[PDB]
RNA sequence: GUCUCGUAGAGGGGGGUAGAAUUCCAGGUGUAGCGGUGAAAUGCGUAGAGAUCUGGAGGAAUACCGGUGGCGAAGGCGGCCCCCUGGACGAAGACUGACGCUCAGGUGCGAAAGCGUGGGGAGCAAACAGGAUUAGAUACCCUGGUAGUCCACGCCGUAAACGAUGUCGACUUGGAGGUUGUGCCCUUGAGGCGUGGCUUCCGGAGCUAACGCGUUAAGUCGACCGCCUGGGGAGUACGGCCGCA
RNA sequence: UGAUUCAUGACUGGGGUGAAGUCGUAACAAGGUAACCGUAGGGGAACCUGCGGUUGGAUC
RNA sequence: GUUUAUUAAAAACACAGCACUGUGCAAACACGAAAGUGGACGUAUACGGUGUGACGCCUGCCCGGUGCCGGAAGGUUAAUU
């Protein structure tokens, strides 16, 4: 994330651009995940759980789009 | 076929920081995404592309 | 008899020796019944990142068909040549003669 | 090969031999032999000045070329040989002009190999060059300390030196001790490692095997009387004092190097 | 004592503290301040307000050099990532460049074990 | 591991013609050629267990083909093992 | 089952190399804190730390790509390059002619920890030490830290080594996806119509104590093997075999 | 002079049953540090810690 | 295996194996007012010193004392001036 403040650009706008670029790069999440060691079984379990949750939520949304409350 | 010398094409598949963009974002087929990753790594080694934007 | 693509980078201060190195390597390849499908001299280019504190290097690309013994000898020459700062030898499925995107 | 003896007698149970079926089985090359009689550790005052030396097998001295200054003329290894005078094996080499010499045998060297010395020699094991012409990072042995003086560093079986850096007229070396040492770049070195790396795996197995090598028994100072050694004395096994040499100097960590003349070449001590 | 007018503010924003160091363009430090040193300890030391106070103190410490323009290099995930930049802009410096320099291993060494709290 | 030329040479030498790639003698000769060729590879790479599994499959397949040939026509089996230098 | 052409793949063995980052060493700037926690203290720092810049040494692992993605008999395999090498799949043929399936005993492979000899050692970290917490705290938390984790060769032969589901073959409604081949057609591209391999989720009949399984069966059948026979004692004792332990 | 089998032996190892006395609270809920498997080291005790593995983990 | 020739042959000494430590070569170390010599025509897989004593399973806690190793900001301190 290298944000060069252009001429006549307000500092608040430059700061918001820098924040957006950092969020898009995802450096904070990377640091947080690298803070402590995750055992490979733990990493595999987490990835599988996330995939299962995504699929189940999509199926539930598909089912709920065809019903009335 | 993806060429590691085709820097102009390869630059479409890297971010501003130099990271390889996911195929789920670029709409690339998986078979070609693998070739893109290999070509980008070769270009990085030959210094035709940067590893990180802090160069 | 396999097909190889060779890219080597020369220290910019030794750019004047590049034609001599090219001639020597092509002669070494042709001596053992080898062919040169493609030969391009990209000149000096700016490096994406510094190498040995440098910022530019002289790039040479070749596409040849040579025996493994002479290819290994060429790699040894690259390793022990102080002017060559970085090289790369790759196998290719077929001979490549078309112009590269650099030219 | 490292071979364990079978325990057919108590003196053979623990013996481990290093058996090399490539060494010459016949006699050495006579023109490069000299007699070398034994000292018993005694100097020209006839006094013992190094303890624990005496006896052992008769040995002829082989003249070994440590200088490696016969430049530009190839040589072929004729055979490897046992040399009683050292841990490394030696190789008899024949030069193109018909001259024969002995060299330390590098790891991997075998009969029929070709070797060369000089500024234009190839970077191959057994070839000798000034370190100015050897790539940084290389492994070398039989390293000179002054140009033309002859090899003096990394000569024992399995040893080698690493060229870590080159600055101006000097190269920096990592020695086997761990010391980082500056040496003139015009000093020569031979590519590769000294052979016979398995030497350290042998096990003598019995007292006599040390006696065969000219080593006489060590007597512990605590086994003596006070008149004989600072450690001696005691009704029973007693000690009660800081360990010292027979001449009274602390012997468990006290440093004894004192050479201000050569201090300038030691980049970093071994520890 | 020599005028510079072109400096770089390095922000070291850790989870426990914020360190603000102003150097010239060659990396030579001119002054520094820290949230822990600006009268905050414990839970107060790791807040954005403490980081802002540290940034103000660093600006005061470098006031003599007459710095006009500042590049900014932020490193770390700490809460003082943006308050320091805001305080630096409010102190009168002209923020020319902002860059994230947080180190990321490309694999790297094995991290310490997870905490069981 | 066998090249096209070597495979074709074996087929011509052991089959009825160049199209006889399926005969037991040709198959056994091809397997023998591959096994002998890999002997050198496994002399250098003793820890290549994964490739050695494929080699042991060739050995077992050759054994089964040889037993079938011996059961069917003993004379052909004897000639083949003599030509290939196999103990059995 | 063999041959011919091609395809994808972290399949295996060997060697080389690249960039990021940590640690350590040296130097420049600079000055009173740093580090840590729930809060602290131990620890580090005016003998100049922490921070920032430059140069060097060294080991280990390969961000992004990356995916209920791929390969492998299982265990497992992830930067890039070369060398040696195993298997799978598809399209047209050609060839052999039941050469097949399963397998007691036998043999081989077999995560992590551990063992032997020789190396290596950055980071991490059993044991250990100190600081905390607590009634206590031989812990959880903090500051350190040794085997070990790494390499070569040999041993060990065990894991919730799991799909808690033996191998091989045949048969029996469907839907939506992933991945990898290949045929045909058109207006020629995120195109349409098929046809193979592997794979994820749902669900029909049927099955099941139920949960659930459901063409990758736990359905309907055949071939062969392994195994169970109430809980505890006990996968223990004794004996044998194997192992350095 | 061996083998095998029965009886017996100071002392010693763990096991079962009873009974509930002393010490803690390991497991069952996210059981208050998810549990469990193999292995290794440590500890009055249940156990704790490292390394890999499983879901037969709650919340998200 | 060795030992108190002449009252002690042993459980003592040595020993292969193990560890700590010194030693970069004009080595450490030793004999020597010194020149030199041994170490060694060896070169860290080498050489000295010290303890332990085949092999097997192992080798726990303490650095306050004494020693050794490192540090050098401060206090004190010799000849000299
Ligand atoms: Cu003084
Ligand atoms: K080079
Ligand atoms: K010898
Ligand atoms: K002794
Ligand atoms: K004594
Ligand atoms: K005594
Ligand atoms: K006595
Ligand atoms: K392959
Ligand atoms: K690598
Ligand atoms: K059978
Ligand atoms: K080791
Ligand atoms: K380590
Ligand atoms: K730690
Ligand atoms: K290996
Ligand atoms: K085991
Ligand atoms: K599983
Ligand atoms: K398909
Ligand atoms: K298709
Ligand atoms: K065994
Ligand atoms: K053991
Ligand atoms: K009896
Ligand atoms: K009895
Ligand atoms: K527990
Ligand atoms: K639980
Ligand atoms: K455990
Ligand atoms: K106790
Ligand atoms: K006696
Ligand atoms: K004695
Ligand atoms: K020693
Ligand atoms: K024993
Ligand atoms: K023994
Ligand atoms: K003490
Ligand atoms: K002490
Ligand atoms: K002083
Ligand atoms: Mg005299
Ligand atoms: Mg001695
Ligand atoms: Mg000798
Ligand atoms: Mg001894
Ligand atoms: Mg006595
Ligand atoms: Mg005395
Ligand atoms: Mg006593
Ligand atoms: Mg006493
Ligand atoms: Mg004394
Ligand atoms: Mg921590
Ligand atoms: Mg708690
Ligand atoms: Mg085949
Ligand atoms: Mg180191
Ligand atoms: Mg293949
Ligand atoms: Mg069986
Ligand atoms: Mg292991
Ligand atoms: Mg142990
Ligand atoms: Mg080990
Ligand atoms: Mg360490
Ligand atoms: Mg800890
Ligand atoms: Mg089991
Ligand atoms: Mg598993
Ligand atoms: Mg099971
Ligand atoms: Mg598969
Ligand atoms: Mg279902
Ligand atoms: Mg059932
Ligand atoms: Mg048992
Ligand atoms: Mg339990
Ligand atoms: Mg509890
Ligand atoms: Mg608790
Ligand atoms: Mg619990
Ligand atoms: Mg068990
Ligand atoms: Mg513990
Ligand atoms: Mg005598
Ligand atoms: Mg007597
Ligand atoms: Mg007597
Ligand atoms: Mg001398
Ligand atoms: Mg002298
Ligand atoms: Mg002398
Ligand atoms: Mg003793
Ligand atoms: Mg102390
Ligand atoms: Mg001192």
């Amino acid at each position: 994330p290298v944000i060069k403040v252009r001429e006549n650009e307000p500092f608040d706008v430059a700061l918001r651009r820098f924040k957006r670029s950092c969020e898009k790069a995802g450096v904070l999440a990377e640091v947080r995940r690298r803070e402590f060691y995750e055992k490979p079984t733990t990493e595999r379990k987490r990835a599988k759980a996330s995939a299962v949750k995504r699929h189940a939520k999509k199926l539930a949304r598909e089912n709920a789009r065809r019903t009335r409350l | 076929e993806i060429d590691y010398k085709d820097i102009a094409t390869l630059k479409n598949y890297i971010t501003e920081s130099g990271k390889i963009v996911p195929s789920r974002i670029t709409g690339t087929r998986a078979k070609y995404q693998r070739q893109l990753a290999r070509a980008i790594k070769r270009a990085r080694y030959l210094s035709l592309l940067p590893y990180t934007d802090r160069h | 008899m396999r097909h190889y693509e060779i890219v080597f980078m020369v220290h910019p201060d030794q750019s004047e020796q590049v034609p001599g190195m090219i001639e020597r390597y092509t002669a070494a390849i042709t001596g053992a019944e080898g062919k040169i499908h493609r030969l391009e001299d990209w000149g000096r280019r700016q490096l994406a990142y510094p190498i040995n504190k440098l910022h530019k290097a002289h790039y040479v690309l070749m596409n040849v068909e040579a025996p493994q013994e002479v290819i290994d000898e060429l790699e040894t020459t690259f390793r022990f040549n102080d002017a060559v700062i970085r090289s790369m030898v790759m196998r290719t499925k077929h001979a490549v003669t078309e112009a590269s995107p650099m030219v | 090969a490292v071979v364990k003896c079978k325990p057919t007698s108590p003196g053979r149970r623990h013996v481990v031999k290093v058996v090399n079926p490539e060494l010459h089985k016949g006699k050495p090359f006579a023109p490069l032999l000299e007699k070398n009689s034994k000292s018993g550790g005694r100097n020209n005052n006839g006094r013992i000045t190094t303890r624990h030396i005496g006896g052992g097998h008769k040995q002829a001295y082989r003249i070994v070329d440590f200088k490696r200054n016969k430049d530009g003329i190839p040589a072929v290894v004729e055979r490897l040989e046992y040399d009683p005078n050292r841990s490394a094996n030696i190789a008899l080499v024949l030069y193109k002009d018909g001259e024969r010499r002995y060299i330390l045998a590098p790891k991997g060297l075998k009969a029929g190999d070709q070797i060369q010395s000089g500024v234009d020699a190839a970077i191959k094991p057994g070839n000798t060059l000034p370190m100015r012409n050897i790539p940084v990072g290389s492994t070398v042995h039989n390293v000179e300390m002054k140009p033309g003086k002859g090899g003096q560093l990394a000569r024992s079986a399995g040893t080698y030196v690493q060229i870590v850096a080159r600055d101006g007229a000097y190269v920096t070396l990592r020695l086997r001790s761990g010391e980082m040492r500056k040496v003139e770049a015009d000093c020569r070195a031979t590519l590769g490692e000294v052979g016979n790396a398995e030497h350290m795996l042998r096990v003598l197995g019995k007292a006599g095997a040390a006696r065969w090598r000219g080593v006489r028994p060590t007597v512990r100072g605590t086994a003596m009387n006070p008149v004989d050694h600072p450690h001696g004395g005691g009704e029973g096994r007693n000690f009660g004092k800081h360990p010292v040499t027979p001449w009274g100097v602390q012997t468990k960590g006290k440093k004894t190097r004192s050479n201000k003349r050569t201090d300038k070449f030691i980049v970093r001590r071994r520890s | 004592r020599k005028q510079v007018s072109d400096g770089v503010a390095h922000i070291h924003a850790s989870f426990n503290n914020t360190i603000v160091t102003i150097t010239d363009r060659q990396g030579n430090a001119l002054g520094w301040a820290t949230a822990g040193g600006s009268g905050f300890r414990g839970s107060r030391k790791s807040t954005p307000f403490a980081a802002q106070v540290a940034a103000e103190r660093c600006a005061d410490a470098v006031k003599e050099y007459g710095i006009k323009n500042l590049e900014v290099m932020v490193k770390g995930p700490g809460p003082g990532r943006e308050s320091t930049i805001r305080a630096l802009n409010a102190a009168g410096f002209r923020i020319t460049n902002i860059t994230d320099v947080t180190p990321i291993p490309h694999x790297g060494c094995r991290p310490p074990k997870k905490r069981r709290v | 591991s066998l090249s096209t030329e070597a495979t074709a040479k074996i087929v011509s030498e052991f089959g009825r013609d160049a199209n006889d790639t399926g005969s037991t003698e040709v198959q056994v000769a091809l397997l023998t050629a591959q096994i002998n060729h890999l002997q050198g590879h496994f002399a250098e790479h003793k820890k290549d267990h994964h490739s050695r599994r494929g080699l042991l499959r060739m050995v077992s397949q050759r054994r089964k083909l040889l037993d079938y040939l011996k059961r069917k026509d003993v004379a052909r089996y004897t000639q083949l093992i003599e030509r290939l230098g196999l103990r059995r």
